[PDB]
């Protein structure tokens, strides 16, 4: 049993810059992977990057890798994806996905697989 | 990057039968690196299988998953009406994870 | 912890005069020998941990991750270090507090999704305080039989 609750809708202008946020709880925080997933309006899904919070350092798709930035706060158990110099492409549901674990409810190890995600965040960008 | 292909594009079936889903992978994948996803509309995905075989918690044993290297498929044993949505095959074996296209499931 | 490659020459007790960086430069040494990981490989270990620390402060003996990105990995692997007398290690926590580290596991990991795993692996290798405790005496063999075990 684990919540990702996300941040509101955005409607943003071309070239500027969005901050979305994954509010986790129910579950271990730093011990796991967030991972961020975009999806637009009539597309399939596509992986941006992810943050292990214990470790330092997100990892990054090669496309994303220059203007995305993915943290994660271990004080409010909070992981964000800031995505820079908004074209019209990047009109999408944006979510922030966590690993699951494999086993009943906290126990177990990590899957790897995403089985907790959060209730999506809209960005739409158009001047 | 590794691209997964799957197929059928579309599969339009009557309920109780069985649904046979394909995802080849261009490069391959260690079969501990696969997963299956649900997306209903208006909806976030619901993950299905993770070990290309093995079951996620909650998860009914009419999904079963299977396959390695570059061919896995994803097998609905009894369809009910409720199962009827699109269907995405996810490699986490290397950097960046990559997403089949979708099976849309239809009635 | 599935495929991760480990052998006896990859553990080892580092003398009591080493720094951290002589610690990380040590423990890739084997790896870097092997073919396991790039040349510039302990560079990037030093780089990651003056800014992100890997020390966890846990009873009896405290213990460090250190790592890098998995770019600079080709092969998975694991590199264990014993150390004669305590080093300090930044908490990976965020605390002002040092971590006096005596167990250093080195990961070189290819996939960023497994990850995770490495680390539940490690939680529950040293969360057996027997065990821990047995590393500080055991020799290089002794070492590599208990920790082989303990991966498969």
């Amino acid at each position: 049993q684990v919540q990702l609750v996300q941040s509101g809708a955005e409607v943003k202008k071309p070239g500027s810059s969005v901050k979305v946020s994954c509010k986790a709880s129910g579950g271990t925080f730093s011990s796991y992977a967030i991972s961020w997933v975009r999806q637009a309006p009539g597309q399939g899904l596509e992986w941006m990057g992810g943050i292990i919070p214990i470790f330092g350092t997100a990892n990054y798709a090669q496309k994303f890798q220059g203007r995305v930035t993915i943290t994660a706060d271990k004080s409010t158990s909070t992981a964000y994806m800031e995505l820079s110099s908004l074209r019209s492409e990047d009109t999408a549901v944006y979510y922030c996905a966590r690993e699951g674990t494999t086993g009943w409810g906290w126990l177990g190890k990590p899957i790897g697989a995403f089985q907790h995600w959060g209730q999506g965040t809209l960005v739409t960008v158009s001047s | 990057e590794i691209v997964l292909t799957q197929s059928p594009g579309t599969l339009s079936l009557s309920p109780g039968e069985r649904a046979t889903l394909s995802c080849r992978a261009s490069q391959s994948v260690s079969s501990s690196y696969l997963a299956w996803y649900q997306q209903k509309p208006g909806q976030a995905p619901r993950l299905l299988i993770y070990g290309a075989s093995s079951r996620a918690t909650g998860i009914p044993d009419r999904f079963s998953g299977s396959g390695s290297g570059t061919d896995f498929t994803l097998t609905i044993s009894r369809l009910e009406p409720e199962d009827f949505a699109v269907y995405y095959c996810q490699q986490y074996g290397s950097s960046p994870s990559t997403f089949g296209q979708g099976t849309k499931v239809e009635i | 912890m599935q495929g991760i490659h480990f052998r006896r020459h990859y553990v080892r007790h580092l003398p009591k005069e080493v720094s951290q960086n002589d610690i990380i430069k040590a423990l890739a040494s084997p790896l870097i020998n092997d073919g396991m990981v790039v040349s510039d490989f302990a560079d990037h270990v030093i780089t990651r941990e003056q800014n992100f620390p890997t020390g966890l402060p846990v009873e009896p003996v405290g213990v460090a991750i250190p790592h890098t990105d998995s770019k600079y990995v080709r092969q998975n692997a694991i590199s264990v270090g014993i150390l004669a007398e305590p080093v300090n290690f930044e908490d990976a926590g965020g605390e002002p507090d040092p971590v006096p580290v005596r167990v250093v596991f080195m990961l070189a990991l290819g996939n960023w999704f497994d990850i995770t795993n490495v680390l539940w692996w490690i939680m529950d290798v040293i969360q057996d305080e027997d065990f821990m405790q047995q590393l500080l005496v055991m020799n290089d063999d002794e070492i590599y039989q208990s920790i082989y075990t303990r991966i498969s």
